[PDB]
């Protein structure tokens, strides 16, 4: 009954490369990550001579 | 038992699914390439992207209008602008009230020298322009963005408009219009969804490139660079707007104990981060609207191409690995050029490479078109600091795009990369170095099967794994090897006919049996032959005893798989659908009530006996229907006519007779080792049908 | 916006070993008898592990990954391999009997 | 009955939700009550 | 009659109604594995004599 899990283990193996399928691709297509300043002044000095 | 293979087919199908989504995001851009001129045909769309102001895009007619394109920077407001249209010089009025995105106009001539107007109204924040020609009418891109709609115009010799560009355009056909808007309206693409990655010389026709192991272990030691892109906004020079990371191209020799390798590596960046140094409101004052830097969760991808007789197979790979060893990378000073005070100068800035990945990859040059090796490379944050003085920028980690070839021209990493290649050797000797039918084959080949083998296969059941786990695979296309037999698998006869059956079960919760019922909806014959065709889908419902035709033909199948070998990658979901279904026409099926037995033929035959004597029994249709709707059924390999042979020619005793009403496999196969002329009949008569 | 902390070393597998054999005298019959008649599936096995973060991977399919290199896998391939050759007609050889 | 476009993640869209709900933890807190039971040598036969 | 063998080297043949030796053939065990159902011993010959 339980050893199932062994049997189930050769069961999904193949999904294992669907595994890769994702990383493989999911660092390829990865998105850029906007960075969101905070609500204040940020520039002080004007240009000085 | 070994049928079990079939009800897994259909159970994890659903899982193509997900990946038939990524195959969707995998389901493609056609440039970037240095600004010429053309003549891009017809169905054919323009995707520009530029990045430094200056006169766009003009297609150019000589007999009709005058197309010219400006790109206008914001925090720019209501002044007059100098341009070079068609190389006449002209002024044009500008007023911007966006701060982060920038805007297209278009400008348009009624002929060669008329008047000069500025209209189409675009914004965008990755600023991509898009324009088409087709069917008698030219398409250009009008509306504000996410969503918008087409210009219209009609103007005379559409298809000799050769449109010289001043940027990166991308070439893109009519069916990745959902594509392309998702491509437009969303940001820069990333660069790795290019096909022709770095911006060289343009080609419109690149290509996306019994057996022998090959291995080959060498040593590489790649010198690689990065590039920058910089450009100056509006105004006086006070302010830049981008600051960026672009592909780079390196072409270098060295010594591999001889030989005076060529390695020919290209670099690109994706996943970046953008710092946003927001300025002051004022029209003056040093404002940067993107700093592009590179952090952890950022990668940076290498494409390695070189000759040698280890790259000249790699067309098929049968294994790969990369044990390379990590290299620091360290920035330089990056000063700007404020005219007036002091500028601001940048410094620090330091990550470190290893890898982390690896796979084929497409590179050109000129007009050579070659199977690279891409490395992937994870990156990881150091001890130097990375500030920007004279602001209140500190304490941030990483690497800046401002000048990362902190003077040396190259960035050494060497490693060792084992490969192993699959090479076509109809023999022995002559391996080379560089680089229908199959239905009668596997017909004929089903003759010389043996039979005790065969039954102790069909005893023991498959899997998922076994299946192919016999099967040489190579690895770029083992990956989707179950997606693609389960993909076609569920839409087989077989998942028909099981759908019809579930669809008319559960419409048959609002004939020849006793009642109504999913089961029982020459004249004899033929009820009899329709009743047993739909009961073959019970061998799908587990309700089985014993032995069944379809583990049968899962045995056969898998022989004559691994004893084949004219079979490609791409074939076996053709042959598994059709074996599937095809395979064992002649079912005949039992049901036993109270010391009687039915057997009914899909071809039409009919019988009933008892199970002392075997005396022949009148048939009763309605009994039968009765009954083999919720009963054991045990597939009839032995059917009546073997059966009452046997127990004439033979002196069977009654263990034995019984055993075979129920087909156990452990008196079958006594038979098979006694070599019982009949036994051996039936068995050659239901392999030699096994065929496509 | 750190240096990333160095992360953590394993358990080494010899100690794992060691401590897995010492193990042995913490352990009930019946009640293990009992829960070997239960069935278990790979979401019956992880219940107690797999912390709840948003990070986690599905274990389950690292474990995959390493198990079809092992010894059973390995057997079960060369048994199927063994009888496809015999029902493919193979010529024996004179020493197998 | 609906027979829309291209596939969709219908599948592991329900498992989302039929992993969270009580079936689940019941199935869970049976295996742990299981698990410590074969674990149950500290206190001798406690179990009520 | 029942076969039971074992991995170590020892195999043995007895009866069912009573508990008693028989003498062993390789040839009906190497007949009945092959098809037969194996069934997992837990109370191996010894425990169970």
């Amino acid at each position: 009954m339980a050893s199932l899990i062994y049997r189930q283990l050769l069961t999904n193996s193949y999904t294992v490369d669907l595994s890769d399928e994702i990383q493989e691709i999911g660092s390829t297509k990865s998105q850029n990550v906007t960075i969101n300043p905070g609500p204040f002044a940020q520039t002080g000095y004007a240009p000085v001579n | 038992m070994a049928s079990l293979i079939y009800r897994q087919l259909l159970t994890n199908s659903y899982t193509v699914d997900l990946s038939d989504e990524i195959q969707e995001i995998g389901s493609l851009l056609d440039g970037p390439y240095q600004p010429t001129t053309f003549n891009p045909p017809v169905d054919y769309w323009m995707l520009l992207a530029p990045t430094t102001p200056g006169v766009i895009v003009e297609g150019t007619n000589n007999t009709d209008r005058w197309l010219a394109t400006i790109l206008i920077e914001p925090n720019v407001q209501s002044e007059n602008r100098t341009y070079t249209i068609f190389g006449i010089q002209e002024q044009l009025t500008v007023s911007n009230t966006s701060q982060d995105q920038w805007k297209f106009i278009d400008v348009v001539k009624t002929t060669a020298n008329g008047s000069i107007g500025q209209y189409g109204p675009l914004l965008s924040s990755p600023k991509l322009y898009a324009v088409m020609k087709h069917n008698e009418k030219l398409y250009t891109y009008e509306g504000q963005t996410p969503n918008a709609t087409t210009a219209h115009y009609s103007t005379t010799n559409y298809d000799s408009v050769n449109m010289t560009a001043f940027c990166d355009f991308y070439i893109i056909p009519r069916s990745e219009e959902s594509k392309c808007t998702e491509y437009i309206n969303n940001g820069l693409p990333p660069i790795q969804n290019t096909r022709n990655v770095v911006p060289l010389s343009l080609t419109a026709r690149d290509v996306i490139h019994l057996w022998k192991e090959m291995q080959y272990n060498r040593d590489i030691t790649i010198r690689f660079k990065f590039a920058n892109t910089i450009i100056k906004s509006g105004g006086l020079g006070y302010k830049w707007s981008e600051i960026s990371f672009k592909p780079a191209n390196y072409q270098y020799t060295y010594t591999r104990d001889g030989e005076e390798v060529t390695a020919h590596t290209t670099c690109s960046v994706n996943g970046m981060n953008d710092f946003s140094f927001n300025g002051g409101y004022l029209p003056t004052d040093f404002v940067v609207s993107k700093f592009e830097v590179i952090k952890e969760n950022s990668y940076v991808y290498i494409d390695y191409w070189d000759d040698s007789q280890a790259f000249r197979n790699v067309v098929y790979v049968r294994s790969l690995a990369a044990n390379l060893n990590s290299v620091m990378c360290t920035g330089g000073s990056y000063n700007f050029s404020l005219p007036v005070g002091q500028w601001p100068v940048l410094t620090g800035g330091a990550v470190s490479l290893h890898s982390a990945g690896v796979t084929l990859s497409t590179q050109f040059t000129d007009f050579v078109s070659l199977n690279s090796l891409r490395f992937r490379f994870r990156l990881a944050v150091e001890e130097p600091h990375f500030k920007l003085t004279r602001t209140r920028l500190d304490r941030l980690y990483g690497l800046p795009a401002a000048d990362p070839n902190n003077g040396k021209e190259y960035y050494e990493i060497a490693g060792r990369f084992s490969l192993i290649s699959l090479v076509p050797s109809n023999d022995d000797y002559q391996t080379p170095i560089a680089n229908g039918e199959l239905r009668e084959e596997f017909n004929a080949l089903s003759q010389e099967i043996a039979m005790s083998q065969l039954i102790d296969l069909a005893l023991l059941p498959l899997d998922m794994f076994s299946m192919f786990s016999g099967i040489k695979s190579t690895i770029d296309a083992a990956k989707s090897m179950a997606t693609n037999v389960m993909k076609k698998f569920k839409k087989s006869g077989l998942a028909n006919s099981v759908s019809t059956l579930t669809d008319s079960l559960s419409d048959a919760a609002s004939s020849i049996g006793s009642s109504a019922s999913a089961w029982t909806d020459s004249s004899v014959s033929t009820q009899t032959s329709t009743i047993s065709r739909r009961l073959r889908l019970k061998e799908m419902a587990t309700q089985t005893e014993g032995m069944n035709f379809d583990d049968i033909s899962a045995a056969v199948l898998k022989t004559k798989i691994d004893k084949s070998t004219q079979i490609s990658p791409n074939t076996i979901p053709d042959i598994v659908t059709e074996a599937s279904e095809k395979f064992i026409p002649n079912r005949a099926y039992r049901v036993i009530n109270n010391d009687d037995v039915f057997e009914a033929g899909i071809d039409g035959k009919f019988f009933a006996y008892k199970v002392d004597t075997f005396e022949e029994i009148p048939f009763d249709v309605q009994k039968f229907a009765d009954l083999v709707t919720d009963s054991p059924v045990i597939s009839a390999i032995i059917d009546f006519k073997t059966l009452k042979n046997l127990n004439d020619n033979y002196g069977i005793s009654r263990q034995q007779a019984f055993n075979l009403l129920r087909s156990d496999p452990r008196v079958l196969r006594e038979f098979i080792n006694q070599d019982n002329p009949i036994i051996r009949n039936r068995i050659e008569q239901l392999i030699m049908q096994c065929r496509l | 916006n750190s240096v990333t902390v160095r992360q953590d070393l394993e358990r080494q597998l010899g100690e794992l070993r060691e401590e897995f054999n010492a193990l042995s005298q913490e352990i009930a019959m019946s009640q293990l008898i009992d829960l070997a008649l239960l069935p278990l599936d790979m979401f019956s096995m992880f219940s107690g592990i797999k912390s709840t973060i948003d990070a986690a991977k599905s274990m389950a399919t690292n474990v995959m990954k390493k198990f079809k290199k092992s010894g059973l896998a390995n057997s079960v391939s060369t048994l199927t391999d063994s009888l496809s050759d015999a029902a493919s007609s193979i010529s024996r050889g004179s020493s197998i009997r």
